[PDB]
């Protein structure tokens, strides 16, 4: 006869590998489950599960968390605001958690795989790359956007291919803004919703000395807030493009010459 | 195997800053001996010729769950091992109830998913920064490896033997996995890792005890020797190499670790041609064998590393090498800043140089020698056109 | 032979003697700096002392 | 007196693992 | 290596034969396992003065059995030497 058979009487308190199925889905899509109370931190796991299987459970649950935890950050950085660049990272945070959602929903409605073991080597990948998610979302609240522009090149330059490969999507997501608000300013002068992201600004405070700025040219660059792969020379012209535009256009009165 | 009730609780470890970022994030289930789920059966009773088959069966359960990483029912965790900290060894224990038969077949898999599981926390702590970008490569390709082959055929054969195979035998099963030959590649690979882990032991205890070409040159170069605990880039390249060397009649053995080691150094290879193509040096590991400081106001001071080196730097015609590769450099780097140019496009000379692909070839061949005299000669070229004309 | 050998060595004593007086080219460094990537680098040190607390937490769980 | 905590710590582990 | 592979080989087929159990007489299953036992002889008859000669006394030997009369001592020579060579 076969070993089912022989090692059924040790098992014969054992959940199915249908209803595990189901119940496996239902805590991966945030549902609430009989079997696991899927709260916030605790799955409460019974103990009719084999060791082995409880293993591999607590794995795919700590999977699951670590989805629905970036799925509260990206609720929250939705509800919240910050610069254009890291709303755009946000939302391909939220492009890839519902791409792993498709996936698992595609997982469980197919059901051609058998095993939970090649189930967790085919997830491995996802689940890789929601903790690399995670752990970015665990300082993402808190770096700026040179910090974050540093990050993303290091992590290119990383060894790993995931991580490069993101890196270069979040990159190029920030620098395609980044010269759009470079274009802005070299052609209208403008700085709306910079938040800070910018390296030239107006400083209208005044010590006394010409209040209503006859000659104080109220425009101030900084240096260090520029990237490394754009000159100091470069930045500067740029300064002064956006200046003497606006001198053109205040004192000068040359309003056809400028549009 | 009657179910005794316990508290089986995992959570979320809000901690990942110690561990790194492809390691463990949850905690572990409780073990047989600790919070029992099931009642260990005796092994005595089944140890019969009648029930010789369902203990066989038995066993090669508990040696699949030790071969994916693991526990059994009849075969459990040892007193050294944590399941709290990574740094543990681990090693397994067996009840003594189980036929000797038995005993010593479950004993080489558990040898087998021990040095997984070492092998497994090796690449995991490898994936950090602190054991640089070379180290990380080789721990991403030792969990690709895992994932692709040594699962794959244990999910493919073993288990399939366990649960739609009549008639099958733990002999069977070893002869399988020795066919399949991913035992003996596991036992390379942790002989590998043992002499990493010993050379990171002399690394760490000498703590107290650690040319006049130099001179001669007019170059603001010297030598930056600092070791660090664990071999990085070029160390780890010595040390495959002469993993290499040593294997002797495994031909396929040399030859699939040839391509782990090109993979590996792809990297290397890159950042050796930008720096004798274009001079620029971008070293965020502490990989390369050469830095620049200033990272005396506009000569800066370039520093060879000979921990990272791929050679010994001994010899005289090394040493001319070395000298030779790091004056490419500096002139490129030269020239770079002069022209206020990021990179040196290849139509400015005649002399056109193509990137390393295999890094064992280009060591043992005058290929390199080649290439590096080439680029020399073009660097050389073209400052003194430049300073010859300008 | 040793006439040319005196000859070479006594240029080669002084060639080396004006370059050593000649701020001494010749150097030998140690490195004492490393990179930092805040999005990996530890912010604080206290997620010791959490582990601390969790293993007292595992400590206690071991008791019971 | 971190380290020192931490030292205590560690004398803590080592005698639950006298206990277990 | 050829060794462990003819002594696997041995394994596989004894593990063969046993899973089967169509052999019913334990006199056809020793005439059927004579070839692999006189394989197994000749390899032990080997491996007795192997650690005791030298390359050229091992490719020596090796000629000597190809020109033994026997067919299974001179495929395995052949075999031997073609592996040296």
């Amino acid at each position: 006869v076969t070993l089912r058979q022989l090692s059924n009487p040790y098992y014969v308190n054992t959940i199915p590998e249908e209803d595990i199925l189901k119940y496996v889905s239902y805590t991966l899509l945030a549902t609430t489950s009989a079997l696991f109370p899927f709260d916030h931190e605790q799955i409460q796991i019974p103990s009719k599960i084999p060791n082995f299987e409880s293993g591999l459970l607590h794995l795919i649950f700590e999977a699951g968390l670590l989805y629905q935890s970036l799925g509260y950050k990206v609720e929250k950085f939705r509800m919240l605001n910050i610069s254009p660049m890291k709303k755009a990272l946000i939302i391909e945070i939220s492009e890839e958690l519902q791409n792993y959602t498709a996936f698992v929903n595609n997982l469980v409605s197919s059901g051609t795989v058998v095993s939970l073991k090649s189930l967790y080597r085919e997830i491995y990948e996802n689940i890789i790359r929601l903790r690399i998610y995670c752990r970015f979302t665990e300082h993402l609240e808190e770096l700026s956007g040179d910090t974050f522009l540093i990050e993303l090149n290091i992590f290119k330059s990383h060894g790993d291919l995931t991580i490069r490969k993101i890196a270069t999507n979040l990159f190029n997501s920030m620098i395609s803004l980044y010269y759009e608000y470079l274009m802005n300013w070299l052609t209208k002068g403008l700085l709306r919703a910079t938040y800070g992201e910018f390296f030239i600004a107006e400083n209208t405070d005044t010590n006394g000395t010409d209040d209503d700025f006859i000659y104080h040219i109220p425009i101030e660059f900084n240096q260090e807030r520029v990237p490394a792969f754009i000159p100091k020379e470069l930045a500067y012209k740029i300064f002064m493009i956006g200046k003497s535009y606006i001198f053109l256009e205040k004192y000068c009165k040359e309003v056809q010459w400028t549009n | 195997m009657e179910i005794k009730e316990v508290d089986d609780r995992a959570e979320l470890l809000r901690y990942t800053n110690n561990i790194p970022l492809l390691g463990k994030l949850v905690n572990h289930q409780p073990l047989w001996s600790t919070n029992p789920k099931l009642k260990s059966f005796s092994l005595e009773k089944i140890s019969a010729p009648d029930q010789r088959r369902v203990q066989e069966a038995l066993v090669v359960k508990d040696l699949l769950n030790v071969l994916i990483g693991l526990e059994g029912t009849y075969i459990r965790y040892f007193n050294d091992y944590e399941p709290s900290d990574p740094e543990t060894p681990i090693e397994f224990k067996i009840a003594k109830k189980m036929d000797p038969s038995f005993k010593t077949f479950s004993r080489r898999i558990v040898r087998y998913g021990k040095q997984y599981m070492i092998l497994t926390r090796a690449y995991e702590k490898w994936s950090d920064t602190s054991f640089g970008m070379v180290l990380q490569r080789f721990a991403y390709e030792i969990r690709r490896f895992l994932e692709d082959v040594y699962l794959k055929t244990l999910v493919e054969r073993l288990e399939r033997d366990f649960n739609k195979v009549p008639n099958f035998s733990i002999r069977e099963l070893e002869q399988i996995i020795n066919e399949t030959e991913v035992n003996k590649q596991m036992e390379l690979l942790y002989n590998i890792y043992e002499e990493i882990f010993r050379e990171i032991e002399e690394r760490r205890t000498n703590q107290s005890s650690q040319n006049e070409s130099s001179l001669h040159l007019r170059l603001m170069v010297a030598f930056d020797t600092t070791v660090y605990p664990v071999p990085k880039g070029g160390a780890i390249l010595k040390i495959f190499q002469q993993k290499i060397l040593e294997n002797l009649g495994d031909r396929s053995s040399v030859m699939f670790l040839k391509k782990l080691l090109n993979n590996i150094s792809q990297d290397y290879c890159t950042m050796l041609y930008e720096w004798l193509t274009q001079g620029i040096l971008n070293d965020p590991y502490q990989e390369f064998m050469t830095y620049d400081d200033l990272e005396r106001a506009w000569d800066t001071q370039y520093f060879i590393r000979k921990d990272v080196l791929l050679r010994d730097c001994d010899s005289e015609e090394d040493k001319n090498l070395l000298f030779k590769m790091l004056r490419t450099g500096i002139l490129l780097k030269v020239v770079r800043a002069s022209l206020q140019i990021p990179t040196i496009p290849s139509n400015s000379s005649d002399i056109t140089i193509q990137e390393i692909n295999d890094f064992a070839d280009l060591m043992e061949g005058s290929n390199l020698e080649l290439y590096v005299d080439k680029c020399y000669s073009r660097a050389n070229e073209i400052f003194l056109k430049l300073f010859f004309q300008g | 032979e040793q006439e040319v050998r005196e000859h070479q060595m006594k240029k080669e004593r002084f060639d080396r003697a004006l370059e050593s007086k000649l701020l001494g080219k010749r150097h030998i460094t140690y490195a004492n700096s490393d990179i930092s990537n805040k999005e990996l680098y530890i912010n604080e040190i206290k997620s010791l002392k959490h582990e601390i607390k969790e293993l007292r937490k595992e400590k206690n769980d071991t008791l019971n």
